[PDB]
């Protein structure tokens, strides 16, 4: 039983835990390293 | 029973239509290709054109 | 909505559709399955489309 | 136990330069054309101590490689085996040409013992020039690049005048009758023909379906699977064909253009030749149907069908986006089983479209030409970033 806000919210906070694509450390100003990972049992979502 | 031969001929259909086909871009890859026929095709003259001058 | 689905498969394809199914997936895109109509296979169509 | 007392021959192992390849590979065959079955001329050679020199050296390989198919103690015998039939392949032209005091004449087979064997071994290692299919481009090219300078230097004048060539008289014609009559030195007709073959073949050759293709631990670019029309390197399957034609001829012979049993026949002739269709109809449908049956056979024994393609992908880790590993082989068996049947069908029917155009090279073989010089040029492109 969700509501579609929330099933909205959930989608967009697994759209966001993916690694960083490879390519981006070879950027010529890059600093990042890797991802703001989360995962389901360490950290709970905002609700 | 005929009908394998009506199921071949259409998935041979199916396949051109499936298959990349240069539409505009006919003339880009058929150019390209067309080029580097000839350009190959100039050397394999020009390879095979070395003995003739023993009888001349 | 499935209407408005029937009807943009209708006409970008021009086919018949038989129903429609609808789901939102759990990435929050909506996926819909298109039953179409018996007279028409969904292989040649997908062929047709690009797909398969 | 007898066979452990013959050695074997080294190679380079370090990177060659391409220049260095396609300057000196190309060279050397003059000596084997000084001297440039007429119809079965286009197996391999034409003059019957020179002979051939093509199937045999390839045919010492696979002998040794399936014996080995029948470790190092087998490796020391690859190399020392070709010896073995060397001096029986050279000897097996020479013995025919004597069926059909003549012992004399084997002193000029001295010389043709070992004059291809060495370059055998060669010419495989650098740019990829091997199989004896370098061979074949470069003499069934000379036919064609050649016919136009063998005008020139022609000195036969049969009824009208040629030692001063045929494309350009002007002054020996002229009022000036152009449409000439054209059954010896086709040179101004036949080219107008051909190049439409080179033009719709080479279009005919781009075509392939694309399969998504990714690997299967890192997210990102997606290459793409090619499974060509063809599917089908053009030698497997229209030598397949030129071999049955050439054994067949051979067996009449034995046992077809003039005073001879015309049965089976390809049709030859200016324009359209039309006395009984049963004859020329069923000549295009058994070679197309022989040419889909041999396309369709070879990949299942060339490790080439759906089944072995999905296992080399499974060994690379690649992976279709969206289905099991188990599922590589339907998607594949929806394209791979039909486009060996219907490409090797469209190549039977590009040689009987260039036959009846009646075209360079008499339409057969030139679909070889073709396909192998561009097999080169996916290379070529390659190797030039």
């Amino acid at each position: 039983h969700k509501t579609f806000r929330i099933k909205r919210f959930l989608a967009k906070k697994q759209k966001q835990n993916r690694p960083i694509p490879q390519w981006i450390r070879m950027k010529t100003g890059n600093k990042i390293r890797y991802n703001k990972r989360r995962h389901w049992r360490r950290t709970k979502l905002g609700l | 029973f005929v009908e394998p031969s009506r199921q071949f001929v259409k998935d041979s259909i199916r396949l051109v239509k499936r298959c990349t086909k240069p539409d505009k871009e006919f003339q880009k890859i058929a150019m390209a290709t067309a080029i580097g026929f000839a350009i190959m095709g100039f050397i394999g003259f020009f390879v095979k054109l070395i003995h003739i001058p023993i009888n001349n | 909505n499935k209407h408005q689905i029937k009807q943009a498969v209708k006409k970008l394809y021009d086919i018949d559709v038989a129903k429609v199914n609808t789901l939102i997936r759990p990435d929050g895109e909506k996926k819909a399955y298109v039953r179409l109509a018996p007279d028409y296979d969904a292989l040649d169509v997908a062929n047709k489309i690009g797909i398969i | 136990p007898f066979c452990v007392i013959l050695p074997e021959i080294q190679k380079p192992e370090r990177k060659i330069q391409f220049k260095e390849k396609v300057l000196w590979t190309a060279i050397t065959l003059f000596i084997f054309l000084v001297c440039c079955y007429w119809m079965r001329v286009i197996l391999a050679s034409n003059r019957g101590l020179m002979a051939l020199g093509i199937s045999p050296i390839v045919t010492s390989g696979l002998i040794m490689q399936l014996l080995a198919g029948a470790t190092p103690k087998d490796r020391a015998l690859f190399n020392g085996a070709q010896k073995l039939f060397g001096m029986t392949i050279t000897i097996g032209q020479s013995i025919v040409y004597v069926m059909t005091v003549c012992l004399l004449i084997t002193i000029q087979l001295f010389v043709a013992g070992l004059i291809v064997l060495l370059l055998d071994e060669l010419l495989q290692k650098g740019y990829g020039l091997g199989s004896g299919i370098s061979l074949f481009i470069a003499t069934n090219i000379c036919e064609t690049i050649v016919w136009k300078a063998f005008s020139p230097t022609t000195v036969n004048t049969g009824r009208g005048m040629e030692f001063e060539g045929a494309i350009i008289a002007l002054f020996h014609l002229l009022a000036l009758r152009e449409a000439f009559y054209r059954q010896n030195l086709p040179n101004l007709m036949n080219l107008i023909a051909t190049i439409f073959v080179f033009a719709v073949v080479i279009y005919f050759q781009g075509f392939r379906v694309d399969l998504p293709i990714k690997s299967a631990r890192y997210r990102g670019q997606y290459n793409t699977y090619p499974i060509k029309l063809f599917y089908t390197s053009n030698i497997p399957i229209i030598l397949q064909s030129a071999l049955v034609s050439n054994l067949y001829v051979i067996s009449q012979m034995l046992s077809p253009v003039g005073g001879l049993c015309h049965y089976l026949s390809p049709p030859e002739s200016f324009g359209s030749v039309l006395e009984d269709p049963v004859h020329a109809v069923v000549y295009i449908v058994f070679m197309l149907g022989s040419c889909a049956f041999f396309s369709k056979t070879w990949i299942e024994v060339s490790g080439s069908s759906a089944k072995d393609v999905a296992k080399q992908l499974k060994e690379q880790q690649m992976v279709m986006r969206g289905h099991r590993e188990t599922s590589m082989v339907h998607e594949l068996n929806r394209y791979i089983p039909t486009a060996a049947a219907f490409g090797g069908l469209c190549i039977g029917a590009l040689s009987v479209l260039a036959d009846f155009l009646g075209a360079i090279g008499s339409g057969t073989g030139i679909l070889l030409a073709v396909t192998i010089i561009y097999q080169y040029f996916e290379i070529f492109v390659k190797e030039q970033s």
